[PDB]
RNA sequence: ACAGGUGCUGCAUGGCUGUCGUCAGCUCGUGUCGUGAGAUGUUGGGUUAAGUCCCGCAACGAGCGCAACCCUUGUCCUUAGUUACCAGGGAACUCUAAGGAUACUGCCAGUGACAAACUGGAGGAAGGCGGGGACGACGUCAAGUCAUCAUGGCCC
C-alpha cells in the first residue's frame, strides 16, 4: 500500500473524468449520489456483457449515458428491448430521459477491466492463478499492449497464508505521467476468500 | 600470389620473437633459437604455415564464404579496417566485445539500432530534433558504430576468423571453440596455441610485420573473388 | 515620461519617471507620509542615490498589495525598470548593486502534517 | 425462507495506509564461468542529487526505480477588458485567466583520460535540479485497519 492510482494521479494530465457535468454547491452531492447509484446499478446489471467505462455526462437535466463494452449485441439485444428496459430503468431513478449510447471496444485485450475481469472469472472457475495469469499476459502481448503487468493478490489456490504474486511484460512505466496506462482492479470472490486482481497496461505516450 | 617468401618476412622482422622468461612452452617446435634473451622464430615454419593458410582463404573467397578480421591491438588497428575495406570482409578492431558470437542473436538488436540510426540520417531526421539531442543520437551512432562497424553487414557467423596476437584476442579464441568455427591465428613466441587451426607463427607486435600479415591474407582473399567471378560466362 | 512595473513577494508597484525637482509621490501622498519604516525610505530612495542623481526626476508611484517592505521593494524595482528606459548606460551599474533582478522570493507554502512550511511538531523516541 | 449483528479471528483475506525512504537502488533475458549454491552484468577510473553520465571491462541488452513529462511561483508576449484598471471616456497600466516565449552547460576562460564533468564569467527576471509540491522501486515489519467498506470461516 505505497502506489498511487494510476488513472487518479493521469486524471488531468493525459486522461479525463469518466463524468463530464457540471452542478452548484448544493446540487453537487445529490448529483454525485444519484451518479454512484446509476455506476453500482450498471455494473451490478450488465455484469454478464463485459462493460469497463459507463461514462455519465448530464446536460441539464437530461443525461447521455455511455457505456463501452465489448459485447454490445448481447446488451442490446434483439432489435434493441434489452437497450429499451434499460433506458427505462436508468430514468426512473434518475430525473428525466437518460440517453444511453452504447460504444463497442475493438480491442477487449487492451482495457484493463476486461483483462481484470476475465482473470478474475476464470479464478472464480477454480482455474490456476499463474495459468490465468499468464494466459492474460500473453493475451495482451500479442494483441498488441506496449505493456501489461497482472498483480494476483490472496489466498491462491487455498493457501492459507495470502500471497501477491505478479507477471510483467513490456514497460508500463508508472511513474510517467503521459504514459497512457490504463489500469484496473477488481476481486474475484473463490471459495477461500476474495482474491484482488491488479491489471496494468500501457498503451503508448 | 598464394606463396608469401621468408625474404619479406625477414625484412619486416617477423622472426623477433619475445624475451626467453615470456616464452610458452607449446611453442618450442618453431623457435630456431635465442639471442640476447629474445627467441628466435624459424621461418621455415611460419612460411608454410601461410601457404597453408593462404590456401585455405583462397579456397573460401572463390566459395563465397565469410572471413572475419579480428585485431584490437595498437599495431592492428587501423590496418585490419583498411584491408577489411578492400577485401570486402568483416572486422574488429576497436574491442571484442563479450559473445559477438556466442551470444550473436543479442548482437542483432545493436547492428538493428545502428542500421536504423544510419538509414534516418540519411534522409535526415535532425529536423524534428533539438539542437543537443540531435548530437545526442549522433554520439549514439558514433559509439555504437566504434564497437560494431565492421560486423555490421556480417549477417551471420562467419566461416573462419582470422585473428591477430592470440593472446591479446583470447576472448575471440574461446568464443571460435564454443562455436566450432576455425581460427586462422597469428601467434607470438609468448601465446598458446591451441584452438587454432592455422597457427601462424610470427611477432604480432611490429607494425610492418603485422600489416604484412594482414596485406597477405586481403590479396589471397581477393584472389579468390577474381577467381570465383570467372563463372559468371 | 518613462514608465516601469516593479514586483515583489506579494506588492506590485508602477512608477512614473519624469524629468523634474526629485519629488516622489506614493499613491497620492508623499514618500515620508506614505512609508512611516527609515528602512523602506531608504530602499525607495536607494536606486536613485547610488547614480548620483536624487533630485532630478520626479517620481509617481502606485503601489498595490503586499506590505510595508513588500511594497518598498516593489517600488525600487519598478524605478529601476523605468531608470533602465532613458539611459542603458545606467543599467551595469544597476546590475552590479542588484537591483534589477526581482527577487522571486515568495512565502512557502504550508505543508501536511508540518506546523509550518518547514517546522515539524515535537518528536519523542519513547 | 430470512433479515439483522460496530459479535470474534488483520495470524484466513481483498481494498486502503504507515514505515525504512524520494534512500538509490532492485532485478530479468541471452551469453559466458563454476559439479553446485551462485557469479558476471550491477565491478573498476572518474563524475553526479541519482545504477546520473562517460570511459574501461565476458559481457551484450532490457525492465521497474532516478531524471523528464503534471501543478504552483519567478520575467515577457499574444487573445480579452467586466462587476477589473485610471497614464492621457480611455484600451495605456495593474489585475484577472487561457495560450505561448525563455534556460539548452546555449557562449567565453580554465581544470579534466583529446571524455563525462567541474570551476569561474558575460548576457538575462531567472544558471546549472531557478524555488515549492504531487509522483514513493523489488521488498521489510504475520506493521495498522474484519469499527468505512468488501469478504473465508466461527458465533447470536
Amino acid at each position: 500500500g505505497q502506489k498511487v492510482h494510476p488513472i487518479g494521479i493521469r486524471l488531468g494530465v493525459v486522461k479525463k473524468h469518466n463524468a463530464n457535468w457540471y452542478a452548484s454547491p448544493k446540487q453537487y452531492s445529490e448529483y454525485l449520489i444519484n451518479d454512484i447509484q446509476v455506476r453500482e446499478y450498471l455494473r451490478k446489471k450488465l455484469d454478464s456483457a463485459m462493460i469497463s467505462n459507463i461514462m455519465i455526462e448530464r446536460p441539464t437535466g437530461a443525461a447521455k449515458i455511455t457505456i463501452a463494452t465489448a459485447r454490445p449485441g448481447i446488451v442490446i439485444g434483439k432489435k434493441g428491448e434489452d437497450i429499451e428496459r434499460l433506458q427505462k430503468e436508468l430514468t426512473k431513478m434518475m430525473g428525466v430521459p437518460a440517453q444511453v449510447n452504447i460504444e463497442e471496444i475493438t480491442s477487449p485485450d487492451l482495457d484493463a477491466r476486461l483483462v481484470a475481469d476475465g482473470i478474475g472469472s476464470q479464478l472464480e472457475r477454480r482455474v490456476m492463478f499463474r495459468r490465468a495469469m499468464k494466459r492474460a499476459v500473453q493475451n495482451s502481448m500479442r494483441s498488441g499492449a506496449k505493456g501489461i503487468k497482472v498483480e494476483l493478490s490472496g489466498r491462491l489456490g487455498g493457501a492459507e497464508i495470502a500471497r501477491t504474486e505478479w507477471y510483467r511484460e513490456g514497460r508500463v512505466p508508472l511513474h510517467t505521467l503521459r504514459a497512457d496506462i490504463d489500469y484496473a482492479s477488481v476481486r474475484a470472490e473463490t471459495t477461500y476468500g476474495t482474491i484482488g486482481v491488479k491489471v496494468w497496461i500501457f498503451r503508448g505516450e | 600470389p598464394t606463396k608469401i617468401e621468408m625474404r619479406d618476412l625477414l625484412q619486416a622482422g617477423a622472426h623477433f620473437g619475445h624475451q626467453t622468461r615470456f616464452w610458452n612452452p607449446k611453442m618450442g617446435p618453431y623457435i630456431f633459437g635465442a639471442r640476447n634473451k629474445i627467441h628466435i622464430i624459424n621461418l621455415e615454419h611460419t612460411v608454410k604455415a601461410f601457404n597453408e593458410a593462404l590456401n585455405y582463404v583462397n579456397g573460401l573467397a572463390s566459395k563465397k564464404n565469410k572471413v572475419l578480421f579480428v585485431g584490437t591491438k595498437r599495431a592492428a588497428s587501423g590496418i585490419i579496417a583498411e584491408q577489411a575495406t578492400r577485401a570486402g570482409m568483416p572486422y574488429v578492431d576497436h574491442r571484442w566485445l563479450g559473445g559477438m558470437l556466442t551470444n550473436w542473436k543479442t548482437l542483432r538488436q545493436s547492428i538493428n539500432r545502428l542500421k536504423e540510426l544510419e538509414k534516418q540520417a540519411e534522409d535526415g531526421t535532425f529536423a524534428k530534433l533539438t539542437k543537443r539531442e540531435a548530437l545526442e543520437r549522433t554520439r549514439d551512432m558514433q559509439k555504437l558504430e566504434r564497437s560494431l562497424g565492421g560486423i555490421k553487414d556480417m549477417g551471420g557467423l562467419p566461416d573462419a576468423i582470422f585473428v591477430v596476437d592470440v593472446d591479446h584476442e583470447a576472448i575471440a579464441i574461446k568464443e571460435a571453440k564454443n562455436l566450432g568455427i576455425p581460427v586462422i591465428g597469428i601467434v607470438d613466441t609468448n601465446s598458446n596455441p591451441d584452438n587454432v587451426d592455422y597457427i601462424i607463427p610470427a611477432n604480432d607486435d611490429a607494425i610492418r610485420a603485422v600489416s604484412l600479415y594482414v596485406t597477405a591474407m586481403a590479396d589471397a582473399i581477393i584472389a579468390g573473388k577474381e577467381y570465383a567471378q570467372t563463372q559468371a560466362s | 515620461r518613462n514608465y516601469g512595473t516593479g514586483r515583489r513577494k506579494t506588492s506590485t508597484a508602477r512608477v512614473f519617471l519624469a524629468k523634474g525637482t526629485g519629488s516622489i509621490v506614493v499613491n497620492g501622498k508623499p514618500l515620508d507620509e506614505y512609508f512611516s519604516r527609515e528602512t523602506s525610505r531608504m530602499v525607495v530612495r536607494q536606486p536613485l542615490e547610488l547614480l548620483d542623481s536624487p533630485t532630478a526626476y520626479d517620481l509617481y508611484i502606485t503601489v498595490k498589495g503586499g506590505g510595508i517592505s513588500g511594497q518598498a521593494g516593489a517600488i525600487r524595482h519598478g524605478i529601476t525598470r523605468a531608470l533602465i528606459e532613458l539611459d542603458d548606460t545606467n543599467k551595469p551599474a544597476l546590475k552590479a548593486a542588484g537591483f534589477v533582478t526581482r527577487d522571486s522570493r515568495q512565502v512557502e507554502r504550508k505543508k501536511l502534517g508540518l506546523r509550518k512550511a518547514r517546522k515539524r511538531p515535537q518528536f519523542s523516541k519513547r
